[PDB]
This record gives structure tokens, sequence and C-alpha cells, in this order.
């Protein structure tokens, strides 16, 4: 019972995660890269500073890791191999985790109240900033699931142990590569 | 209206994710403790005027000193977090937590909260504290933490039987206001 609600939690997360990225990318960037609005020049053309590579995170997550996530809904015990399958792709974090600091810089020093407006105009609860920093939270919360299963699941689980490593390098990597 | 961005830091053993979640929800989760609380707003009114709360956790983030302050930069305030019944959370208030969020946020104000409220009376974690020669942490403790890092108030609540955990809130609404 524990272990299936560890997972159930994983794949609602991942699914509110997939969501999340999409209205930053439909709302925030979109507005950007459009042409349907004055842009700041403080900003103009720095879109791949302000979003850093979340594009190439969402299509990973929205193309591949959800639906193997749900492959391995009844299979709780074995989730940490899925990590294991896909850990090249979540070196963007790594790339992503980099860049986050020049992108708040560049939102504070130049954006004025552009991302505000677009808030405000599509009535988002989140702000710019609270979808930027998901990918930061996202990374570095895959190791908690995977610690819980641990609590739960057998010596039948270096298919989670395996699996746990990958997602505490991962982030760690990622810390390790800032300034 | 005005909008206020919360950040909860502080220790794994203080349950940041499972403070947020009573919050939020009105009860202690109890079957189950997610593991995950997304960045959440919600309008409350404090002293009349009506607010909209801002709350991130950083669960997840605990071994990771330059992720951390990724989520630093414009807080309007802090929640530093320990829970009542691990001294060595209490510890970290002063070694870890208080350091980096002035480094990053030097105006920031600060509400030192104690979480566990309820486990500080409780046998069995009293007695599995005596047997590491430790005991809880006591009011005035947490006075005194709070003073020497500059925290406009100390709150203890516990997540379990809502015991000051409302107040927390308001309080660091307070702060803002
Ligand atoms: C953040 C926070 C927690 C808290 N007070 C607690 O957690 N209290 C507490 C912890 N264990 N128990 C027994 C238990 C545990 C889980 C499920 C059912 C029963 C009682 N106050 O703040």
């Amino acid at each position: 019972r524990k272990k299936e609600f560890i997972m159930a939690e994983l794949l609602q997360t991942e699914k509110a995660y997939v969501r999340d990225l999409h209205e930053c990318l439909e709302t925030y960037l979109w507005e950007m890269t459009s042409g349907v609005e004055e842009i700041p020049p403080g900003i103009l053309n720095k879109e791949h500073i302000i979003f850093g590579n979340i594009q190439e995170i969402y299509d990973f997550h929205n193309n591949i890791f959800l639906k193997e996530l749900e492959k391995y809904e009844q299979l709780p015990e074995d989730v940490g191999h899925c990590f294991v399958t896909w850990a090249d792709k979540f070196q963007m974090y790594v790339t992503y985790c980099k860049n986050k600091p020049d992108s708040n810089q560049l939102i504070l020093e130049h954006a004025g109240t552009f991302f505000d407006e677009i808030q405000q105009r599509h009535g988002l609860a989140n702000s710019i900033s609270s979808y930027l920093i998901k990918p930061v939270q996202r990374v570095t919360k895959y190791q908690l699931l995977l610690k819980e299963l641990l609590t739960c699941c057998e010596e039948g689980k270096g298919e989670l142990k395996d699996g746990l490593e990958v997602m505490l390098s991962v982030p760690k990597k990622a810390n390790d590569a800032m300034h | 209206m005005q909008a206020i961005k919360c950040v909860v830091v502080g220790d794994g053993a203080v349950g940041k994710t499972c403070l947020l979640i009573s919050y939020t929800t009105n009860a202690f989760p109890g079957e189950y403790i997610p593991t995950v609380f997304d960045n959440y707003s919600a309008n409350v009114m404090v002293d009349g005027k009506p607010v909209n709360l801002g709350l991130w956790d950083t669960a997840g983030q605990e071994d990771y000193d330059r992720l951390r302050p990724l989520s630093y930069p414009q807080t309007d305030v802090f929640l530093i977090c320990f829970s009542l019944v691990s001294p060595a959370s209490f510890e970290n208030v002063r070694a870890k937590w208080y350091p980096e969020v002035r480094h990053h946020c030097p105006n920031t104000p600060i509400i030192l909260v104690g979480t566990k409220l309820d486990l500080r009376d409780d046998k069995d974690t009293i007695e599995k504290l005596k047997e590491k020669k430790l005991t809880p942490i006591t009011y005035p403790q947490g006075l005194a933490m709070a003073k020497e890092i500059g925290a406009v108030k100390y709150l203890e609540c516990s997540a379990l039987t809502q015991r000051g955990l409302k107040t927390v809130f308001d309080e660091a609404i307070r702060a803002v206001l």
C-alpha cells in the first residue's frame, strides 16, 4: 500500500510537472516569440537566456519520460530502472541549473513588468519565476520519491538503488556546475 | 492586491512538506505524507487587508548548497524551520540556514519556526533523545536563537494537532505588511 501511494504520487506529480512546463512555454515563452506584443529591448532575442533549455526538458518529459513512468505503474519496485535507462537525458538539468542565475538577473534588471502583465492577462497563479524554478525543484525530488520506495520494497530492490544513484548524481553534478 | 513570496527552509527533519500540506489543506495528511508540495498561492485576509500568499517548499535540496539559493531572490519572508525534537536541526539554523539566507537576502524578514511541538512531550521521543544524551528544544532556546539571527518572531507549531500552525503564516504576512 505505501509503495502504491508513492508511485501514484510520482505519476500525479509528473503529470503536473508536464502541464506546468507546457503552460510556461505556451504563455510566457510564446508571448516573446510570437510577435503578438512589444518586447523590452532589455530582453529582446534573449529567450534562450530566460528559459534556458526548458523546451528540451519539456520534450523529454512530455515525449518520453511520463509515458515510460506510466509503464512502471504496477511495477513500483522496478522504477529505479526507468531512471537508469534515461540517465543521459537528465544531463540537461545541469545545463538548466547553470543558466538559472543568469535567467533570474536578466528578468530582474531588464524585463520590468513584461512577464507580470502576461501573468495577469492569462490569469495565472504562478509567475514566470515560479515556473522557472520548477525544473530545479523536480530534479531534486525524484531522489526523495526513490528513497521512500526503498523504505517499503524488498532486497529485489537494487532496481531502486541504481536509480537513486543516478538521481543523486544528476543534481550533485548540476550543483557542482554552478559558479 | 499584495503578492507575497514565502520560502520554507530548514533540515529534512523539520517536515517542511508536511507543514505546508497541513497548513494548506487544514489537516495533517496522516494516511500518507506526500513528498511533493508544488509552489502554491492563495488569497488570505490578514488584519482586514486581503493578501496573496505564495509558498515554496525546498525539500529535496538539503544537500545541494548551490541549488538552494536559486529559490532565494525576491523572497518577501523566510520561514527558517527546525524540529523541536531534533537538536541537530536546531543547531543547523545557526550553522547552515541563517548564513545562506543572510548572504543572499540581507534585508528579508525571518520567522523562526520550531515544528513537531506535539513530539516535545512524547515519552518515546524523549527517551529516544535521552539515549543520545539530548533533550527536546525548549521555548527559551528558540527565543535566544531568534535573537541571535534577527528573527522577527519565534513560533512553535504542530502540523499534527494544528497548534500554532495558522499563526506561523499569519505572522509571516504581518512581517511583510
Ligand atoms: C511537520 C510537522 C510534523 C509535526 N508533528 C508530527 O509529525 N507528529 C508526529 C510524527 N509521527 N507521529 C506519529 C505518526 C506519523 C505519521 C502518521 C501517523 C502517525 C506524530 N508537526 O510539524
